[PDB]
């Protein structure tokens, strides 16, 4: 059975260099041709390179943003492919994906040479940061409910964990207690290099006032621990 | 120069159903084309190659023609396992370029739902930090698409907020959606009104939540 | 084991080049 194990992946910084590497088995490595693809969150996909057999030349095709900073190399002799990642920028945020291909012979006379490219098999994938930031611990702020967070009868309240670096950071209400109505939304990546995420819940308006909410965070990486209570506020 | 754009870039549908996505291509490449299914947990998968050739393994649920610049991707009776994006992806150009369309997110269809708006302004705990951070809340909508536009005093903002998009409920079957606007301390205080315009398919008109900094 | 020295590998790859070294004759 086939499988493709990724490794390599990591946090770096802009101006760095990674190496990126794929274990395969279940099929003669040496006879495949093997490419790269990468995904940024949010984005499509974007092929990145491509190596054929050693016998072959090797024959290598670069992506233009890739041509003179990333180098694809394989060995055979440990059925590993590679990825030298050198002069990193912060464009290069993205998951990046291992591929076993193939190629399908045209069989129409004035076709005869020509084949159609695809990535037969894929990796589950390994992200790659590119950020300036050290690890650093986030500041939690409320998201105080108001008249302008509420709607009729039902409120909206939250915690913003602003600054942190690196993922991942737990959220959750009143000790696991609050659940419905939770909303922990993804994190995103600023321009700094850190990371913000916001965490909500919809409570009755009516609740407000009586019932006492916190969010507890918790960053390993940083081995910071905040509980915040958030408050109503006049708005 | 070859382009692929696919068309809808996402559109709803429920179990059992059946749907046809689009690849239209900017010049005729025959038939090299391949399609591809990505969920976002696990590995992309291979699902046509050349056009209309199925590979070992998938179901015959999934089929695949056109021969030119336009083709098609048909999946009779939607299956659960299957809610995911698909992309088409040419290798037509003499230059490996490879290129992958923009994708196609296929969802799970369910009532209009208009998104309930919230707007939080920022705290004095984030000011004694000499940052301001306002965040608009677009809470339980359907379907996905959504825009939000900042101004601040009537002046659009550009380049200096971010969104964030939850997966559809397992619940309920809508989304939900955070944006932040950060301003500094001192651009913050010398502006008066912070406003979130929401556009939407449930909303008869745009939208728009504010406060005034002075009174809140 | 590799019991033939001259054992060697052959995939799609050969096949496109064979019916292009055909074309051209």
């Amino acid at each position: 059975q086939v499988q493709l194990v990724q490794s390599g992946g990591g946090l770096v910084k802009p101006g760095g260099s990674l190496t990126l590497s794929c274990v395969t088995s279940g099929f003669t490595f040496s006879n495949t041709w093997m490419s790269w693809v990468r995904q940024t969150p949010g984005k499509g996909l974007e092929w990145v390179a491509r190596i054929s057999r050693v016998g072959d030349g090797p024959i290598i095709d670069y992506a233009a943003p890739v041509k003179g900073r990333f180098i694809i190399s394989r060995d055979d002799s440990r059925n590993t492919l590679f990825l030298h990642m050198n002069n990193l920028k912060t464009e290069d945020t993205a998951v990046y994906y291992c591929t076993a291909d193939e190629g399908a012979p045209i069989l129409r006379f004035f076709e005869w040479g020509y084949y159609n490219y695809y990535m037969d098999v894929w990796g589950k994938g390994t992200t790659v940061i590119v950020s300036s930031a050290s690890t650093k611990g986030p500041s939690v702020f409320p998201l105080a409910p108001s008249s302008k967070s509420t709607s009729g009868g039902t409120a909206a309240l939250g915690c913003l964990v602003k600054d942190y670096f690196p993922e991942p950071v737990t959220v959750s209400w009143n000790s696991g207690a609050l659940t419905s109505g939770v909303h922990t939304f993804p994190a995103v990546l600023q321009s700094s290099g850190l990371y913000s995420l916001s965490s909500v819940v919809t409570v009755p308006s009516s609740s407000l006032g009586t019932q006492t909410y916190i969010c507890n965070v918790n960053h390993k990486p940083s081995n910071t621990k905040v509980d915040k209570r958030v408050e109503p506020k006049s708005c | 120069d070859i382009r692929l754009t696919q068309s809808p870039s996402s559109l709803s549908a429920s179990v059992g159903d059946r749907i046809t996505i689009t690849c239209r291509a900017s010049q005729s490449i025959k038939d090299y084309l391949n399609w591809y299914k990505h969920r976002p947990g696990e590995a992309p998968k291979l699902l046509i190659y050349s056009a209309s050739k199925l590979r070992s393994g998938v179901s015959s649920r999934f089929s695949g023609s056109g021969y030119g610049s336009a083709f098609t991707l048909t999946i009779s009776s939607l299956q659960p396992e299957d809610f995911a994006t698909y992309y088409c992806q040419e290798s037509y150009s003499s230059v490996p370029m490879y290129i992958f369309g923009q994708g196609t997110k296929v969802d799970l269809k369910r009532t209009v739902a208009a998104p309930s708006v919230f707007i939080f302004p920022p705290s004095d705990e984030q000011l004694k930090s000499g940052t301001a951070s306002v965040v608009c809340l677009l809470n339980n909508f359907y379907p996905r698409e959504a825009k939000v536009q900042w101004k601040v005093d009537n002046a659009l903002q550009s380049g200096n907020s971010q969104e964030s998009v939850t997966e559809q409920d397992s619940k309920d079957s809508t989304y939900s959606l955070s944006s932040t606007l950060t301003l500094s301390k001192a651009d913050y205080e010398k502006h008066k009104v912070y406003a979130c315009e929401v556009t939407h398919q449930g909303l008869s008109s745009p939208v728009t939540k504010s406060f005034n900094r002075g009174e809140c | 084991k590799e019991l033939d020295k001259w054992a060697s590998l052959w995939n799609w790859f050969d096949i496109t080049n064979w019916l292009w070294y055909i074309r051209k004759k």
